[PDB]
């Protein structure tokens, strides 16, 4: 019986619909599970008020503002600011019930319903561990994990160490497993292991230890990228069996201690580092406190055998033939069949979505692809046709938004394009066509157009269902050119900058060059392209290797000619910005130098700022960690404070403007600065 | 205050991951 020694169960148990049914109801231990549960409560009533926004609900939802919304669904809306704040604190009660384990069931729905409306009210907050944090709840509704240690068994007896059926363990088991092997075969991209994705992370000082031994390049390439692949492929094997558990748990409890302090990503690693003791197990809280001295062994509960329980099928040799498997047995084997099965499938459907499918695949938040994908921006253009009189103007890029995430899909930028159009009557501007010009480029490759410049958005067509036609091609036979824009962009300046840009056949690029920006040339990498300056009115070809010098304070045009797209690059230099510096240096050696045997002003603060920076890193940590501590206090007070302020305002009603002002000032005094 | 002119909306010349809060 080795294999039934390795996976637990044996190949016969898997014959039969009865079988299963009958293993997969195995009577389990319930320690480890309600430790889980006390640490995932825990850490959603630590995260309800600074990561789902609590602290800046009156910003985001305040009354008679003009905003643009990004909702999964047109027809869900926000309710008013005090129904927002009774919603968050119903949240916030549930999570509490569930860390606690009190009204175990009512407090999972109170936590999941809310939760998961707030998701869905925005898809411009969409990340994986939010994702994460819904299907845990989620799963977590249909389990018991109320039979140890908690305020219900100590309430009642009948629910005090007793049993679990085995599919609680192997859900929760099979949905870590499948968040690991799927993020490393996301990873198994070229842009991942090519080490394009983090490439300037190794310039770190926790990566110190490894550059004994490697150079910087090695360790980017070996540490950072092969090593994050093959841990995330690797984890779920070396967890789930017992001779390399050890091990794994090092390995995995390093990879997100590191993580944790390299990135800003909320309550994840922790949630991590506390799903790792759920491959142990079910016994280990015992075992941990039996070990602990005989002093502190007589406070704690006492143990004991755990109970039987209804909700697991006994089978015995001696102890009678067995029970018939009830509703809630088969209940129970079908859904860990099918949610397992879902999930498998899930982040491998975006080719029925096709709607939502830019250069990237699907919607960002479930597929966990993390860090793969870089954007960066150039510039943004959004110009209004008025239809009444012809006339065109031009809006600033994200007037009525509160996020940036619209530049990089299509359905969002439709639905920015339809509240625009129903607000800009309210300005005076009849019925407009809206036109949007975006340059973005993707983990250091040309800068191109997202979208079509020549299409009106508002009038465009768009389904869930049907490939966009107004999003333009990623130009994936440019990418081997980064080895030379790498080398060139290296062999430059201190005072020159350079932009590179890839145009498709039929566009044209239109440029003004700032009053600042002195000395500007552009030179020509591939295809052909045709410069026209506005002012002299004076077309000049181009050829693959040339350079032109174009004035300052003017217009000028570039028309891409070629059949194939074409490549260019932009030279530029701040001559103002280089003689204040001169001057600047020059007049401070001049100074010095007397001395010694607001030009002035702006050099002093930068250098008053290095000295701030300087001395907060002479400064011991325990400042520091004071001061975080008064921060987060800060949030936590505000938030409980305008909380209780529009609870009082549900509960009894408005009392007065003077009042209203007078605690709301009252909510923002920084207790300790 | 929701209107560039054309010397400001014409200057093309004056890092993003979705995981971070
Ligand atoms: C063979 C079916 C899958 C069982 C896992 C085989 C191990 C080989 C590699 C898998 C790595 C981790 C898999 C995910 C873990 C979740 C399942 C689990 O925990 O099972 C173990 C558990 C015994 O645990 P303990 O007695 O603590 O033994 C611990 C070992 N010292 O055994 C079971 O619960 C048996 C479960 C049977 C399978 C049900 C779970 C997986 C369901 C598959 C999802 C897909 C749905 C339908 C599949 C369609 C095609 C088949
Ligand atoms: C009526 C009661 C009144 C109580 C008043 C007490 C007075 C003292 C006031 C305390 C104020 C502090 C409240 C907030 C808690 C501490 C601060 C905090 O968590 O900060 C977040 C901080 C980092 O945040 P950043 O994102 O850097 O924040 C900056 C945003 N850019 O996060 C943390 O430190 C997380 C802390 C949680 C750790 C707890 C354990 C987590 C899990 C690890 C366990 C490992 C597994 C164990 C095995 C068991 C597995 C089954
Ligand atoms: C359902 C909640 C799921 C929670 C999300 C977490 C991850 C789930 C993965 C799904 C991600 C994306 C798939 C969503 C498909 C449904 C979207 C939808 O129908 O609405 C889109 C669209 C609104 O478009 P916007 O760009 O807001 O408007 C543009 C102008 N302002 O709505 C409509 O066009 C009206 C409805 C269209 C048809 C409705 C669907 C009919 C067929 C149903 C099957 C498809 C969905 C099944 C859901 C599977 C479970 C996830
Ligand atoms: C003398 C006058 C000025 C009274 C002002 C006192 C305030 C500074 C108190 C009143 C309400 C207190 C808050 C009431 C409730 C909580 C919940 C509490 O929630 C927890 O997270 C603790 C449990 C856990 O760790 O999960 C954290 C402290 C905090 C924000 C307290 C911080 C300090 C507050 C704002
Ligand atoms: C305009 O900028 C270019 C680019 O920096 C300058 O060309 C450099 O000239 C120096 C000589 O002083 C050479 O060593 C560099 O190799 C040149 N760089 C390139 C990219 O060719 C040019 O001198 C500047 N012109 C003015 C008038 O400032
Ligand atoms: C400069 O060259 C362009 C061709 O590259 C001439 O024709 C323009 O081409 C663009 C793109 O093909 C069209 O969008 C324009 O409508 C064309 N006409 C004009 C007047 O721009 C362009 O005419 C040339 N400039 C001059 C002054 O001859
Ligand atoms: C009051 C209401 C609007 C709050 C939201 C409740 C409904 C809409 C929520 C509660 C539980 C949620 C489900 C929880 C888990 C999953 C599995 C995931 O793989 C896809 C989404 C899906 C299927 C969710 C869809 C939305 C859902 C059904
Ligand atoms: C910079 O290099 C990395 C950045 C992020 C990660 C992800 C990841 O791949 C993962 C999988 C499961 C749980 C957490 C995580 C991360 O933090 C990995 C490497
Ligand atoms: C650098 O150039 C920009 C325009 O390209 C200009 O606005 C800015 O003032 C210049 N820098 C300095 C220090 O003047």
């Amino acid at each position: 019986s080795r294999i039934g020694k390795l996976l637990g169960f044996e190949w016969t148990d898997l014959s039969s619909w009865r079988r299963l049914v009958t293993l997969l109801n195995r009577p389990t231990d319930p320690a480890s599970l309600a430790v889980f549960r006390f640490l995932f409560g825990f850490l959603m009533v630590l995260d309800i008020p600074q990561e789902r926004g609590l602290s800046s609900l009156d910003r985001k939802y305040l009354d008679g503002l003009d905003v643009c919304r990004f909702p999964l669904l047109d027809a869900l809306r926000p309710l008013p600011l005090d129904w927002m704040y009774l919603v968050y604190t119903i949240m916030f009660l549930g999570a509490l019930g569930m860390m606690l384990g009190l009204c175990y069931r009512i407090s999972c729905v109170l936590f999941l319903l809310p939760y998961w409306y707030v998701f869905l009210l925005d898809k411009t907050s969409w990340n994986n561990h939010s994702y994460l944090y819904g299907l845990l709840a989620f799963q977590l509704t249909f389990m018991d994990a109320n039979h140890y240690w908690s305020v219900d068994g100590l309430l009642n007896a009948h629910r005090r160490n007793a049993h679990v059926p085995l599919w609680n363990y192997a859900v929760l088991r099979g949905q870590i497993f499948i968040v690991y092997f799927i993020a490393g075969v996301k990873k198994l991209d070229a842009d991942w292991v090519e080490g394009y994705s983090m490439e300037y992370l190794s310039r770190h000082w926790l990566f110190s230890p490894f550059k004994l031994l490697l150079s910087e390049e090695l360790t980017s390439l070996l540490v950072v990228h092969w090593g994050g692949l093959l841990l995330d492929l690797s984890a779920g094997f070396l967890l789930f069996f017992d001779v390399s558990r050890s091990i794994g748990l090092f390995f995995v409890s390093y990879f997100h201690c590191m993580n944790s302090q390299l990135f800003s990503i909320g309550m994840f690693s922790y949630v991590m580092l506390a799903s790792s003791p759920l491959f142990c197990s079910p016994e280990w809280p015992r075992k941990l406190v039996s070990y602990c001295p005989r002093r502190l062994q007589q406070l704690l509960p006492l143990k004991a055998a755990p109970q039987p329980s209804v909700s697991c099928v006994y089978k015995r040799s001696r102890g009678k033939s067995g029970q018939k498997p009830g509703l809630r047995h088969q209940l129970g084997a079908a859904f860990t069949l099918l949610y397992l099965l879902e999930q498998l499938f899930l982040p491998y459907s975006h080719f029925l979505t096709q709607g939502y499918n830019n250069w990237t695949n699907g919607l960002y938040g479930y597929s966990w692809d993390m860090m793969v994908h870089s954007r960066s921006h150039q510039h943004v253009k959004i110009t209004y046709r008025d239809g009444r009189t012809g006339e065109l103007g031009y809006l600033n890029p994200g007037v009525f938004t509160q996020s940036r995430r619209w530049k990089d899909h299509a359905d969002m930028l439709k639905q920015y394009a339809t509240c625009l159009s129903r607000l800009l009557p309210k300005y005076n501007v009849t019925e407009p066509q809206i036109y949007f010009d975006i340059w973005v480029s993707i983990n250091d490759r040309f800068q191109q157009r997202i979208f079509d410049p020549r299409v009106d958005i508002v009038q465009a067509a768009w389904s869930p269902f049907q490939r966009t036609s107004w999003v333009q091609p990623l130009l994936m036979d440019l990418s081997p050119w980064r080895a030379k824009l790498q080398e060139i962009k290296s062999s430059l300046d201190n005072h020159t900058e350079v932009v590179f840009i890839a145009d498709f056949p039929g566009l044209h690029l239109e440029n003004f060059v700032s009053e600042d920006l002195g000395n500007t040339s552009i030179q020509l990498l591939q295809g052909e392209v045709t410069v026209e300056l506005v002012a002299e009115q004076k077309n000049q070809t181009l050829r693959e290797g040339e350079k032109m010098q174009l004035p300052a304070g003017e217009y000028h045009k570039v028309y891409t000619t070629s059949p194939s797209p074409s490549c260019y690059m932009y030279v530029y230099v701040n001559t103002t910005e280089l003689a204040l510096e001169q001057d600047l240096a020059y007049l401070q050696e001049l100074k010095e130098k007397v001395e010694n045997g607001p030009l002035v002003q702006t050099f002093l603060r930068r250098q008053q700022r290095l000295q701030e920076i300087e001395r907060r890193r002479n400064t011991p940590f325990h400042e520091r960690f004071f001061r975080f501590l008064l921060r987060k206090l800060y949030v936590f007070r505000r938030s409980f404070l305008m909380t209780c302020i529009s609870l009082r305002n549900l509960i009894l009603g408005r009392p007065s403007l003077e009042q209203l002002a007078q605690e709301v000032t009252y909510a923002n005094l920084r207790p300790f600065e | 205050a929701n209107f560039l002119s054309k010397q400001q909306a014409s200057q093309v010349l004056v890092n993003s991951l979705l995981e971070e809060t």
